[PDB]
RNA sequence: UGGCUCUGCCAACGCUACGGCUUGGCGGGCUUAGGUGGGGUUCGGCAAAACGUCGAUUACUGAAAAUGGAAAGGCGGGGCCGACUU
RNA sequence: AUCACCU
């Protein structure tokens, strides 16, 4: 919105978007320590918020790393952030990324696959799924995007107190990291559409799929697209494949090709009902090497709101 | 920012206080329905409602079980001016929906006041 | 025994319409025996959790409260008299929760 | 015993329940809590009788002072006159009735 | 007591006044100020029966909380109902129904 | 110090809460009363545990001051106005979290 | 929220310190978000505006972009006009 | 998805 952006730590503090950010912190965490701790004094904690942030005093909590938490002030933070930040990342981003945009969701990414694989009757697909999107988030080429919008010192502070711009490791377990991973992908779907001349795709945080009516093109955007994310954003791609649209494309937990969509979902009810079971099996502590295992395998299938899920029910 | 820490800080009375809220939320307006009429059974309601927030609230910044037993009782009583306001307030008070509606929030505090309960027996 | 807070409920099923009807007129009376018609379940519901005996005597003196309450407002003249009947048809009731608090009571001092 | 005090007190009430509701709305509060002094000191007979901790005896003679005060506060109220002296006279008699019988009772269960 | 009773009383009788004074506005205020002036020597006398400092220091708490009553008619009640003057007599009155309580929590405190 | 820092920056809790829980209407009356009832009459549990230097009552008026806080919370999510609006619930909070913070330390102190 | 420490009238359970008060009428005033769980994806056109992006935190204004700030233009489709269909 | 709850 007319590039800029520089004074948005004035609306990111603004109360009514501190509240805005209050109710979506709260929004299902109202039986949270954080949120119970914070909600007795709420609007003086906000207008501590508001006032911490507004004089960048602010200062991220430790994130408590079972997937990485923070407080409630924290993703309050964050809430606030990418209450302001994440409209004016979430307008940059190419209308087939579909994580963490509330518009364009989870489903609209398989119905959206689908769609311009009807369309064009794609006689080929791509998958190249980034590996640890999160922990190998640039923090730093992230920071090269939350800065061409931000323009902002203080939101640019802010963002950078709230998530460092320093390290390899956007934090999994945030609303900021939500956002700017999918801004951070956004500059391999910027490479897809804007480079590469590939109009048919989607993607999800870490699962970019390309749908192209050739093969082997698909696989030069992919190695042009592994290429781009490794040298400029150091994501190694962990899974990629150019198949035929008949071999299916594994996006966003179904399996989409242009007539059918199976859900493949099962790696999910699998990982969710082994946290599940572990926790109500006081087994809190194999669930850490279990959730490190699926953290490396299918959250490259970006199930990371589901780690959260799973972050919440259970602990 | 830290969070304005009150003190005795409760996780039980915070969230059973939080989920009470709920069942504050849901049975004042239709504490505020009873009639002109009716309205000391609703101060008394109302009283009982709106009061029993401090009893959980007192049970988390106590530890004394005698005041977590006392907010049960008091939410037995809620669960009671249920009964009351749906059957005995002759008008209506609570319709069945009400109270069905108000009796699984009432619930929610009561599991919640039972898990706490529980906790602090241990 | 919480057939006492649905016996009682009988109790406040009647003598609840014989309270919102002592007008404001007598209305410290009519809170009072609000307060302790609808406050004596909070006795039975106490009782029921701390069978002590004593909160279960707590609610015997809120029964016996209630037959007083039942006798003041008989003689608290005017269309505001609860009729003998009532006094009556609710003495019945509330000594059907006073036999289950009889009950009760014993049950509970006899171990 | 409960009953005994309790109906020697409802002469207490009923006399003076009458002249707590003549107290004038101005003095509402002190008529809500005289009547609330006077109606509600028979439950703190009642409870002294149904449990008897000696304790509820002594709350119940408190009620009792607590009325006996509110006469002597009713009476030389402020600006509208509630209780009359005489009424207070009339009143304490009744009262100290009660007063002789829960006073003898806290003598006897002493 | 008998003695704090009657020094309460000169209380009472100065701050009831100021208390029907408040007006309508704040009527929900007086209610709880006279449930503080007026109830306050429930607490005075249930401490006189009462031997249990338990219900004195509740007495010196009641004369503390009308103390409050004082500063909070005069100021924090927006029509600052009782005036400074009227806080200084009635706080005279106070900090002698004070000094019995004081003295009486003195007396009862011996060892 | 202490309870009485503590009841001066209640008083202005109270400074501030009693005109709103003045202005709550009648239809929210017994919001209102016990509202006051826990405005006001938190300054009853400040006395008491001052009075006491027990560690319970300065718990105990931390659940005043957060049945307070209960209180800007309901009186906020009130519903035929708004009662509290939630300017007034900052604010309040504001000055109730002053509150807790003295009485915070007053617990720390003790502690 | 049956109110009102609230009047005027009126009447009597009454109660009067004889004033009233009370009390009843009778008027009048005051009184979507949250919780909890676990195929429009159609076909076309314009792709002008808008929107996005790169241009650009650039030129520029101003020492200095300093939480000012474009634009032409490229790239999109997200957007648009339509049909159908929703 | 379900639950409340009014437009």
């Amino acid at each position: 919105m007319g590039k800029r952006h520089r004074n948005l730590i004035d609306q990111i503090t603004t109360w009514e978007n501190l509240l805005d950010a209050y109710r979506k912190t709260s929004h299902g965490k109202r039986r949270t320590w954080g949120y119970l701790e914070f909600k007795e004094y709420d609007l003086a904690n906000l207008l501590a918020l508001q006032a911490e942030l507004k004089a960048g005093n602010y200062e991220r909590g430790p994130y408590r790393e079972f997937i990485s938490a923070l407080e409630f002030k924290d993703r309050l933070v964050q809430h606030a952030l990418c209450n302001i930040v994440a409209p004016i990342f979430e307008a940059g981003l190419l209308p087939y990324t579909y994580a963490c945009r509330p518009d364009k969701g989870t489903h609209a990414g398989v119905c959206h696959v689908q769609a311009e694989l009807r369309r064009t009757r794609a006689t080929h697909f791509l998958k190249s799924d980034f590996s640890k999107f999160f922990p190998s988030i640039d923090r730093a080429a992230l920071y090269a995007m939350i800065d061409k919008k931000i323009h902002c010192a203080a939101t640019r502070r802010l963002l950078r107190v709230v998530l460092p711009d320093e390290g390899v490791g956007i934090p999994i377990g945030s609303l900021t990291s939500q956002l700017f991973a999918n801004v951070y992908g956004g500059a391999v779907d910027r490479l897809l559409h804007d480079e590469l001349k590939q109009r048919h795709w989607a993607r999800y945080m870490d699962d970019i799929v390309v749908l192209g009516d050739d093969p082997e093109e698909l696989r030069a955007v992919f190695y042009r697209l592994r290429d781009f994310a490794s040298e400029r954003l150091g994501l190694k791609i962990s899974h990629w494949q150019v198949a035929p649209v008949s071999r299916g494309i594994n996006f966003l937990g179904y399996r989409i090709w242009p007539t059918h969509k199976l859900l493949r979902k099962s790696s999910v009810k699998r990982a969710k009902r082994k946290v599940a079971n572990f926790i109500k099996h006081g087994e809190d502590e194999s669930l850490q090497r279990f959730l490190a295992s699926w953290s490396g395998h299918a959250q490259w299938a970006d199930t990371h709101n589901l780690f959260t899920w799973m972050e919440e029910q259970y602990g | 920012m830290e969070p304005i820490e009150e003190a005795t800080k409760c996780y039980d009375q915070m969230l059973i206080v939080e989920r009470y809220e709920r069942v504050i939320s849901y049975l004042y307006p239709i504490a505020q329905s009873i009639p002109r009429k009716h309205g000391v059974a609703r101060e008394m309601f109302l009283k009982c409602l709106l009061g029993q927030v401090e009893l959980f609230i007192v049970a988390g910044k106590s530890n004394q079980v005698s005041k977590l037993y006392a907010a049960d009782a008091g939410l037995a009583m809620l669960r009671f001016w249920l009964r009351f306001l749906a059957g005995i307030q002759k008008p209506h008070a609570m319709t069945p929906h009400q109270v069905e509606t108000a009796q699984v929030l009432i619930a929610e505090v009561g599991r919640i006041l039972g898990s706490w309960i529980a906790r602090v027996n241990r």
